[PDB]
């Protein structure tokens, strides 16, 4: 067993063997390599081919349709396209947007940029758990309300929305409702023919497939439409411009394959190493979980540890690979949002499980944690005070 | 004829690159050497639908293009 | 020798075998997979190294320096990200914008919905040779125009601008310069130390590099400043944010470095054999050469025949992979602007050359050719008509 | 000391990332156990070019901290 021990899923994630293999039978001049756009040849029309079995293979996992599928570079610019696109779309029926002050900064940034254009973006506070108050949500609801965009599953605590209800919300009210998925997709069940949701957004490198390729969901029934963000001939029917990339395309809808597979599997198994993990830590005092037990990811837990120097903390744990989630000084935005301070905050490290996660991985890093939170303790000002 | 086909693709009102895409996805649930009548009104169809059998290597059977509905009669 | 025999290198290229073993060290498990953007463990820092060794690479080709190098999704992306980004910034200078009329749409789409946004833009025509008329560019540059942009190399003809010159008439001004460079990067030389163009486009697929990824010239000096396009962190420098695709980079790097070195044999090989093909052709009674024989891009010859019905050319040569450039029933923008009749643009054949062309293809092409356009003539009703 | 640094890389006025990236490419044009002088006034390099030295596995010599511009002895 080998060091450091990757802990950061949610960072991203390694490429599945199966999934890499598939992306090289469209890379080189023995293989399609062809431009799925050049239709006069048998090059491009096999490539298109690729492509559109890929595009299924994701479709299935979420119960869209093909069609309903728009091929992006990545979550980031699925959010941006789903955010701008509708908001442009539709700001004849009003100019206002809603989101939360938790979300990725694919979304907070997307919508910082439109209050700059002319729209009113409200950002609502989460609960100490994370959840929003569906109420506080209704109340912020308006007449010229076009938008709200609340993710599926947070990525710095794992914490799962009621996007069901959200969506329910929406569309009685005639309002766009835009989910990012991708720390939910191939982890918990997604069944949009089921679902209100007019837009989702997710990504390929967060479920093993590679980095630099994404997808969005856009609802062809009742009809949802979005203005283009990336032109340049009009490809993806008219939703977004640009060569396809084949072999990153066919290594996520790959990836996309194997997880509607495994997923039931998987999740249950992460759940239960999860439950290890936080059993084996949950017992040192000062220590709090941020997020929810029962309702969260079963990959990702974040965990407060009190009383301790921060910075250095990570500088005990260098036989982990996790993050704090701070910014090149200060200190998660979701945790501040939470309502913790600084500090606290800052002592903060999120756990992230997946594919190649084992018991021996688990037990070793409860250990660890009990030995390094030991010693730091013996060597701080700040415990001392705290043992009086 | 236009009479015996088992398996029925209705694509009216659907345009390109979507009746390409639909089709795409009927052939592969199919058994090699199937029929599969196509209805489109979508003009593009007239080239993209023989296209389609040319460069993916598929029986185009009878056609239809004077008139709308189209109709093409495709086998694996 | 196989068939069919490709001729598009210009629509897309395949991957160097070297640049595809490269991307394979960045992928698995076992590989480099880390995400460049997490800094508190050690798969994050040499995922960011192996992207500052592929940013460099890059630079070095073009004369840059690799902080004003940005990464973008693709040529398309480049080009919405220089045009939009450029015309945002500076639309207190002024709101009007020039470009070509025979610009590939990433260029044209994106100027298109400038306008819808307020600004003006004028389209110039080309001569018939392809070049632009650089007093007709001086006569439509105002007080308020801020931006400009004029391609290196065009993809469907292969004709060459003097970006030099344009580029200082645009500095003499104050008028930022975008040059499309995807076509000519690694063909033609390029050296932005003393070139005066304030943008450059580029991508990897043209120069056996993968799809789905590529660049963003920016100058340093003097500064040249872009509104970002894609929100979300705020990476690239605040330019272009979103997870750094590792692999894909490390693949671009790669191709610009064999670019760096195999360019001057290559584009006097490739010279050569397009001066072969038109050599074989040129006698042909009634061919046209579309762009410059002289001045044109080595790798690209767009050959014209007249009296003979277009839509059966490519069902003649079938034997080859080549493209007309029409579009879904409607022929060439580019040659509908050079002058020409829908009728001799429709039977138009443009000739890519690349890195696997022989003499043995090009003379199989030659004899192909002769042969083919001798049996549609005799066929033809258009032909007798001629033949008077 | 710093007194006899072979390279000097001077980084003032850049902000991150531009100090690492400029350390970075230096440190490949160098030879294995050789000095650098960094001058930066980047207060991120306070941070990021120990971070270097430790992810990188290069030789941290002597810093400077308690006043600008800092200064960063390395050795590779
Ligand atoms: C990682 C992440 C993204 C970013 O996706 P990229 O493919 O890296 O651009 C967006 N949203 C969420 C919730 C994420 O966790
Ligand atoms: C092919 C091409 C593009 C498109 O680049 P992508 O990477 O496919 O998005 C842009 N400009 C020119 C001139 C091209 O030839």
């Amino acid at each position: 067993m080998k060091l450091p021990i990757y802990l950061d899923y949610s960072a991203t994630t390694p490429v599945d063997p199966r999934v890499a293999e598939k992306m090289m039978q469209f890379m080189t001049m023995d293989g399609t390599f062809g431009n799925p756009a050049s239709r006069s040849h048998r090059f491009g029309w096999q490539a298109e081919e690729a492509v559109d079995i890929a595009r299924n293979q994701i479709a299935d996992l979420v119960g869209a349709d093909p069609r309903e599928i728009v091929f992006t570079s990545g979550a980031t610019e699925s959010d941006n396209l789903a955010i701008k696109g509708a908001a442009n779309f539709y700001q004849k029926k009003g100019k206002h947007i809603i989101t939360s002050k938790t979300e990725h900064k694919a979304v907070l940034d997307t919508c910082r940029q439109l209050e700059r254009e002319g729209f009113e973006v409200t950002y609502l506070a989460p609960q100490r758990n994370g959840i929003i108050d569906l109420k506080e949500l209704e109340a912020a609801m308006r007449d010229d309300t076009i938008l709200v965009s609340i993710m599926h599953v947070n990525n710095e605590i794992g914490v799962v929305q009621d996007i069901a209800a959200i969506g329910e919300m929406c569309r009685a009210r005639g309002i766009i409702y835009h989910v990012d998925a991708t720390q939910s997709v191939g982890k918990l069940p997604i069944d949009l023919s089921q679902l209100k949701v007019d837009l989702m957004s997710f990504s390929g490198h967060k479920i093993y497939g590679p980095k630099g390729i994404g997808a969005l969901y856009v609802r062809r029934k009742p009809r949802v439409r979005i203005e283009a963000q990336m032109h340049g001939g009009g490809h993806e029917r008219g939703m977004r411009s640009g060569t396809l990339p084949v072999h990153q395309i066919v290594g996520m809808g790959e990836a996309y394959r194997i997880a509607k597979e495994e997923m039931a599997t998987e999740m249950e198994r992460l759940r239960g190493l999860r439950n290890r993990l936080w059993n084996g830590i949950k017992d040192i005092e000062e220590v709090y979980l941020n997020g929810d037990l029962e309702h969260g990811a079963p990959n990702i837990l974040n965990v407060s540890f009190n009383y301790v120097e921060g910075e250095s903390l990570i500088m005990a744990l260098k036989d982990l690979a996790v993050s704090s989630g701070s910014a090149c000084l200060e200190p998660s935005y979701v945790l501040r949002a939470l309502g913790l301070n600084d500090e606290l905050a800052h002592s903060s490290i999120r756990f992230s499980l997946g594919r190649f996660t084992t018991e021996e991985e688990i037990d070793y890093t409860i250990e660890l944690v009990r030995k390094s939170i030991g010693r730091l303790r013996d060597l701080s000002p700040l415990w001392e005070m705290y043992k009086q | 004829l236009f009479s015996s086909p088992d398996h029925t693709l209705d694509a009216l009102g659907l345009r390109c690159p979507e009746p390409v895409m639909m089709v795409r996805k009927t052939v592969r649930n199919m058994q090699p050497g199937e029929t599969l009548l196509i209805i489109a009104d979508d003009p593009a169809t007239t080239r993209d639908i023989p296209g389609f059998c040319t460069f993916m290597e598929h029986e185009l059977v009878a056609k239809e293009t004077d008139g709308l509905p189209y109709r093409y009669l495709i086998r694996k």
